């Protein structure tokens, strides 16, 4: 029994009427919960049985819907409300959760400044090769990164991690590390990091030739 | 009303550790208690549940035939023995009270199942080619407690230390970067100060263009 | 298919006994077909145990697509210590609903 949340991310400012949708694969009558989670700490129940508010929760949070379609509205957004929101079903045997919807601070659209870092010679002595691609200071959070080695799309051999929304400028930064062996690294010449983001009109690719 | 957790930590595949969750603030004897985990970056996943007198127990297909849920109602505490652990069991585990919805949640406790032993990091430089970007690549360490500062805390502006990620080898890898004016590269020196207390590994790497 | 409808006590309100009278408190809980239920009581006194008053046997009933679970609480003679708030919590593992009720035992001959 699958729970799909829409949208994955919501840009908002203080005082806004933010709405979050949660859709089920099959009918759940009214047994839907809403939880709030901020980075580092545990989740907290906002609303249960679709519409009923939990004790301690302010009245600005409200919930509605039934069957498959459900909605969580925040009447007037406050600084505390910037967080991830999960919906959870209580009908079928396994209680499933939604993917989560992050409500973050609205900002001007910012294309990432992209930097590519070849592996250090100090590292190549240890028989491994790491290639890092930095997407710095961008908004919104959604960004897609693709590694290409001599036009060969790389998958499974890269890992990425994103910082939290910055406290000063409200931007995000992302790091993607491509791991290769020394042998495979010395075989190929071109190493490209292709990034696609809203702030960029077309995909930007930063690359280097092994040797320079 | 509180729910304090304890007992979690580091384990190697196959091993097992107890996971306590002590209630105070309400009648423990009465409600059904659940366990819910959250993988780093991933969403929430219900793991197991148990009735008030340990009569009815349920497990997810990811944890059936391995994990064992239990509780002592006299002690006012919830337990979870985790046997035959896999790499995909590394997560932040939450005990929680159930009543309609999961109204009360514990603070949380992270268990880590990855194979390698305690190991210090190797700090490699991320050398730069308006603004210019540089950094340090803190690669292959275990467990997580790794500090990264720049110029002994004197350079905090424009710094971004990304969260760590487990590689397939079971060792963590992290990167810390700083954007600085392109003109001040040759003049101003940049040292990243990495510290991994679990293996007593202080490292100071100077990055150069 | 593991959900609870509602938990009701009978009698629900205004139960009044004399000292030494037999107290009876049933606890009905409607659930779905596959749902198991586990009754845990909460009494104010510290003289009785959960092995005396709560029923050792069970009482279940099946109707079309709804199951009833019933658990009784019998006290052979009552005292001032028994006066307080009684609560019947019916936990299924994935859910737990509870309903309250107040009982008064006055110092008077039955």
């Amino acid at each position: 029994i699958q729970m799909t949340q829409s949208p994955s991310s919501v840009s908002a400012s203080i005082g806004d009427r933010v709405t979050i949708t949660c859709r089920a694969s099959q009918g759940i009558d009214n047994w839907l919960g809403w939880y709030q989670q901020k980075p580092g700490k545990a989740p907290k129940l906002l609303i249960y049985d679709a519409s009923n508010l939990d004790t301690g929760v302010p009245s600005r949070f409200s919930g509605s819907g039934s069957g498959t379609y459900f909605t969580l509205t925040i009447s007037s957004l406050q600084a505390e409300d910037f967080a991830v929101y999960f919906c959870q079903q209580a009908k079928a045997f396994p209680p499933t959760f939604g993917g989560g919807t992050k409500v973050d601070i609205k900002r001007t659209v910012a294309a990432p400044s992209v930097f590519i870092f070849p592996p250090s010679d100090e590292q190549l002595k240890s028989g491994t090769a790491s290639v890092v691609c930095l997407l710095n200071n961008f908004y919104p959070r959604e960004a897609k990164v693709q590694w290409k080695v001599d036009n060969a799309l790389q998958s499974g051999n890269s890992q990425e991690s994103v910082t939290e929304q910055d406290s000063k400028d409200s931007t995000y930064s992302l790091s993607s590390t491509l791991t290769l062996s020394k042998a495979d690294y010395e075989k190929h010449k071109v190493y490209a990091c292709e990034v696609t983001h809203q702030g960029l009109s077309s995909p930007v690719t930063k690359s280097f030739n092994r040797g320079e | 009303v509180q729910l304090v957790q304890s007992g979690g930590g580091l384990v190697k595949p196959g091993g097992s550790l107890r996971l306590s969750c002590a209630a105070s603030g309400f009648t423990f004897s009465s409600y059904s208690m659940n366990w819910v985990r959250q993988a780093p970056g991933k969403g929430l996943e219900w793991v197991s549940s148990i009735s008030s007198s340990s009569s009815y127990i349920y497990y997810a297909d990811s944890v059936k035939g391995r994990f064992t849920i239990s509780r002592d109602n006299a002690k006012n505490s919830l337990y979870l023995q985790m046997n035959s652990l896999r790499a995909e069991d590394t997560a932040v585990y939450y005990c929680a009270r159930v009543t309609d919805a999961f109204d009360i949640w514990g603070q949380g406790t992270m268990v880590t199942v990855s194979s390698a032993s305690t190991k210090g990091p190797s700090v490699f430089p991320l050398a730069p080619s308006g603004t210019a970007a540089l950094g340090c690549l803190v690669k292959d360490y275990f467990p997580e407690p790794v500090t990264v500062s720049w110029n002994s805390g004197a350079l905090t502006s424009g710094v971004h230390t990304f969260p760590a990620v487990l590689q397939s080898s079971g060792l963590y890898s992290l990167s810390s970067v700083v954007t600085v004016p392109s003109s001040s590269l040759g003049t101003q020196t940049y040292i990243c100060n990495v510290n991994h207390k679990p293996s007593n590994t202080k490292v100071d790497k100077r990055v150069e263009p | 298919g593991y959900r609870i409808y509602d938990v009701v006590l009978s009698p629900s309100h205004g139960i009044e006994l004399s000292v030494g009278e037999k107290l009876v408190l049933n606890c009905t809980a409607r659930t779905e077909l596959n749902v198991g239920i586990d009754f845990n009581w909460e009494y104010p006194s510290s003289k009785h145990q959960h092995k005396k008053l709560v029923n050792r046997d069970l009482k279940t009933q099946s109707g079309s697509e709804m199951k009833k679970f019933l658990s009784t609480l019998t006290i052979d003679g009552v005292t001032r210590s028994d006066q307080g708030l009684y609560t019947c919590a019916a936990s299924s593992g994935l859910m737990t609903k509870k309903n309250s009720t107040f009982v008064r035992v006055h110092e008077k001959p039955f």
